[PDB]
Order: C-alpha cells, then sequence, then structure tokens
C-alpha cells in the first residue's frame, strides 16, 4: 500500500550517490518494482526496473552508470547512481507492479507509486 | 479457378502480414542488439578479473542448458522438475492438442522416437474426444436455440444473435477470466495474458509465454495439469459452436 | 451420455501413461543437465572472485533476454537483422496461420502482440479455407484413382497413405538430413513435428544461422508444408 524513498541529496558532477525505496503493507517478493524521474519543465521519464529476483532493465540514458538492486530479505530496493551528470537532477519516484515476471518499463503497468526524492546535480 | 484465388489471397495476406510485423519488430530488434552488446562490454569493464573469452564461454554454457530445457537462472537444484508426473502430463497434453510450446521438448533419442509415435497415434485420439464433446454440446445448443426460435424480425437473424451470445460467453468464461488468473499467478502484463490465451486456444503455441515454469519460483504440481483441463474445455467449447454453425 | 466420457477416460489414461514413459526417457538427461549447469556457475564464481553470485544471474538473465528476442548474445552481429526482414517475417506469418508456431522468433513489442492476436484470429480460418479447398480437390483425384482400381479397397487406401509417407515424409527428410546436417532420427522427428502442426522449435528448417542457404531453399520448404498439410490431413481423418 505504501512506498517510501530516502536518499535525496546535493552532489557534484561525475560523483556517485545511492537512493533507497522501501515497501510496506504488501508482499515485497511478489511485486516487480522500478525507478522513474522528472526534471523541471520535462515529462516523467523511465530510469531503472527489476523483476521479483535479479533481472534488471535500464533506460538508454542511464545504462552503465545506474544500478538497480533489491534485497528481498530486507524488503528494500536500491538505485546506485554513478558518475551523476547535471542532466540527472530530477525528482526520483519508485513504483511497483503486480506483474513480476520481467522488468516492466512502461509507467502504465506500475500500480503503486512513491512521493519522490530530489537528487540535485 | 476457386482454390487458386484463395491461394493468392493467402499469399497476399502473408506478404502484407510480413510488412506489418517487420515495421513493428525491426526497431526493437535493433535496440536489443545495441543493448546486449553494451551490457557485455560494461560487464567486462566492471569485472576486471573476467576475460572477454571467459564471458562468451559462460553465455554459451547458459544457452546450452536453456536450449536443453534447464533454465540457467537461479538454483537449479532447488527448482522443480520439468519431467515429473504433473509436468509430463502437460507435455503429453501439449503433443496431442498440437499446441507444441517447445520449451520442454525431448532431447534423448528414445524420447524423440516415442514422441513421433505418440503424436501419430495421439493427435487423432484427441481429435475423437474434441469432436465428441463438440457434437454432444452442439446438440444441447441446437435444442436451446430451437426453443428460442419457437417463441419468435428474421429467422436467420435470430440465429446470428445466438451465435454472437455463445462467442461472448465463451470469451468471458474461457478467455477473459482465465487471463485474469494467469496475470496474477505468472506475473504477466494484461496484454501478455490475453496474448497467451489466444496463442494457446488457437493451438499456435509459440512458447514465449508458458502457463507453468515461466519463473524460477516453485509452482504447485496440481496447477499445471489443471491448466490443461482449461485447454480441454476451452478447445471443446469453440468446437461445439463451429459444429452448430455447420 | 456414456460414450464421450469413455473416450475422455481413454485420453486421460493415454496422458498419464505417456507422462510415465516421457518421464523415464528424459529424467536422467534433465538431472545430468541440472548438475552440469549448477557446477559451471559455481566454478565461474570460484575462478572469478570479482563477480558476485547475483551479478552472475543478472548477466545470464540479460543474455537470455536477448536470445529470446532473436539476438544471439554470443559474439556480435551487425545491422543484419535477418530475424525480422521481409523474408523471415513472411515465414513467421506462415508460422501463425498454419498454427505450427515454432516460436524461435516471436513478437516482443506490445504492438506486435496486438497485431499477432488479430492476425491469428483472421488468418487461421483463412488458411483453413485453402487447406480444405486443396484437400477436397485432392480427395476427388484420390476418388478417381481408387474408382479406376475398383473397375479392374482397403489395400488401395493403405497404398495411398504409404505414397504420402514417401513423397511428403521420407523424401523431404532425406533432403533435410544432408542440407541441415541433422541425424536420420532428427529429420523424421522434424517432418512429424512440422506436418502435425506441433512445431516445438527445437529443429527449424533454414534456421541454422551458420549455413549459407541458397535462395531456392527456404520458400521451397514452405511449399512442402502447404502440399504436405493437405495430404497429412487425409491420413489423420482416415485414422
Ligand atoms: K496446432
Ligand atoms: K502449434
Ligand atoms: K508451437
Ligand atoms: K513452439
Amino acid at each position: 500500500v505504501q512506498l517510501v524513498e530516502s536518499g535525496g541529496g546535493l552532489v557534484q558532477a561525475g560523483d556517485s550517490l545511492r537512493v533507497s525505496c522501501a515497501g510496506s503493507g504488501f508482499t515485497f517478493t511478489s511485486y516487480g518494482m522500478g525507478w522513474f524521474r522528472q526534471a523541471p519543465g520535462k515529462e516523467r521519464e523511465f530510469v531503472a526496473s527489476i523483476n521479483w529476483n535479479s533481472n534488471t532493465a535500464y533506460a538508454d540514458s542511464v545504462r552503465g552508470r545506474f544500478t538497480i538492486s533489491r534485497d528481498n530479505a530486507e524488503s528494500m530496493m536500491y538505485l546506485q547512481m554513478n558518475s551523476l551528470k547535471p542532466e540527472d537532477t530530477a525528482v526520483y519516484y519508485c513504483a511497483a507492479t503486480r506483474a513480476y515476471s520481467k522488468p516492466r518499463v512502461d509507467s502504465r503497468h506500475y500500480d503503486y507509486w512513491g512521493q519522490g526524492t530530489q537528487v540535485t546535480v | 479457378k476457386t482454390v487458386v484465388a484463395i491461394f493468392v489471397v493467402v499469399v497476399v495476406y502473408l506478404v502484407t502480414g510480413g510488412l506489418v510485423f517487420r515495421a513493428l519488430e525491426q526497431p526493437f530488434e535493433s535496440s536489443q542488439k545495441n543493448t546486449i552488446a553494451l551490457e557485455k562490454a560494461e560487464f567486462l569493464r566492471d569485472h576486471v578479473c573476467v576475460s572477454p573469452q571467459e564471458l562468451e564461454t559462460l553465455i554459451q554454457h547458459a544457452l546450452d542448458a536453456d536450449n536443453a530445457g534447464v533454465s540457467p537462472i537461479g538454483q537449479s537444484s532447488q527448482q522443480s522438475s520439468h519431467w515429473d508426473l504433473g509436468s509430463a502430463f502437460f507435455f503429453a497434453g501439449t503433443v496431442i492438442t498440437t499446441i507444441g510450446y517447445g520449451n520442454i521438448a525431448p532431447s534423448t533419442e528414445g524420447g524423440k522416437i516415442f514422441c513421433i509415435l505418440y503424436a501419430i497415434f495421439g493427435i487423432p485420439l484427441f481429435g475423437f474426444l474434441l469432436a465428441g464433446i463438440g457434437d454432444q454440446l452442439g446438440t444441447i445448443f441446437g435444442k436451446s436455440i430451437a426453443r428460442v426460435e419457437k417463441v419468435f424480425v428474421s429467422q436467420t437473424k435470430i440465429r446470428v444473435i445466438s451465435t454472437i451470445l455463445f462467442i461472448l460467453a465463451g470469451c468471458i468464461v474461457f478467455v477473459t477470466i482465465p487471463a485474469v488468473i494467469f496475470k496474477y499467478i505468472e506475473g504477466w502484463t494484461a496484454l501478455e495474458s490475453i496474448y497467451f490465451v489466444v496463442v494457446t486456444l488457437t493451438t499456435v503455441g509459440f512458447g514465449d509465454f508458458v502457463a507453468g515454469g515461466n519463473a524460477g519460483i516453485n509452482y504447485r504440481e496440481w496447477y499445471k495439469p489443471l491448466v490443461w483441463f482449461w485447454i480441454l474445455v476451452g478447445l471443446a467449447y469453440f468446437a461445439a459452436v463451429l459444429s452448430m454453425i455447420g
């Protein structure tokens, strides 16, 4: 029922920062969750996604720099953002899908959503 | 000059179909080709202890197991069997119904010899059950629509509405409701669930989405044979409609 | 209502019996393959300390994601997207209307899945009209041949089925055995799996990406499927 993000900070260009998303009120292992972002003046964009286990999928703009992961034993999801560019400063929202088979990339498939966390580069 | 005309229509339908499928899948294939090449380069960059040849050997070894029927994802020891009583019943059902998913196919020479004789004698055996159900159900439907026709714009028109009603009920009981069940159990999207039911009930069976084992999670032994019973009653319901029409 | 139920019991018994035979034939191979891949993954992590066990699974899943889409993760290809070109998409369209569905190359996009549902719903009955039309014109030729024999019936019927097993089953299997490089069993297995519209996809005609195929080969195979599917339909109707 509820998604909570934590880790929004201010960072220099070309630096690394990791943000977290914790699920509560639902079976964490049965939901495939992912990350999204929205820079001022721009529409919502896809960032990263993961299935119930270890299958990840990224946007062409963040592959090789961003790393989505999950620790089902701790009911959490982490997004390690490396070499952050000034084009990555956006409100990062974490969302979840009842369809866990593959890492979903379309925002239409994600059912539950987070409040967002401001990462500024 | 009638079968040849149909042949031309079919060839045109394949050329037209080929043009549409090309435009729908060419950009995704190009993007996936670029993506996998980048993922392999980034894996070697992140893991300095792995040589580029050692990476290819691991990939080919995973594909060798995947093609044989064993998924290389997760703990294979903890995973269930694809040839136990429940899964081999669904494999047998997959052969006689001509669906042929091709996900868990025979690899042994003995398994290939028995599969030829199992399809040659099993496909007509299933056809006798499928026709028998359809003819018994067509009699029930014929009696129900004759009772409706006795009460009643056009005698032909009243039979078309009944035909539409049978298709609509079948599309809810055997198409809509099962797709909702697969969407939650397998974890597929709403589009993938309908796509699966259509591919299955039309005996196409691509194998890209399979009712059981489409994850490294432990599926119940009674779930997979129950899906074949849905296939049996679904294939048989539409056979009674076509027998009533003919 | 005690005749269709008897057939149902025979069919269920046939599936349980079939399941017992297939289990005994494939259980030792599956067990050996499960042990093999588990050992290869454990040895990869032992040889490569810098790789975590989760990072290994993600790489495998990523390679399988590309492999299932049609792109082989071994080495590197090029803009040669010969899996969705005019020639390969024509055979995929045939794969759908004939209900064979090899599934070696299938739609991944949402649009491709929406068009595939409407293509099968309107294409499978369209192909059925051609398949019945060929079979009825073919059945008339059969009737005229068997009436000529009767003028001079079960033996004649058996002879007409044995002729189909040579022209459409034996001869094509010999051609595939040399061209593709399959064993004698694999060739018969392919022809049986194809003509019975099962189409597993484990053996595909013109699917070996490493063979320089001649232009007259792939469309000739689809002509064989078309003329073979009508002759095989008469065998299954007789049985
Ligand atoms: K079929
Ligand atoms: K099939
Ligand atoms: K198939
Ligand atoms: K298949």
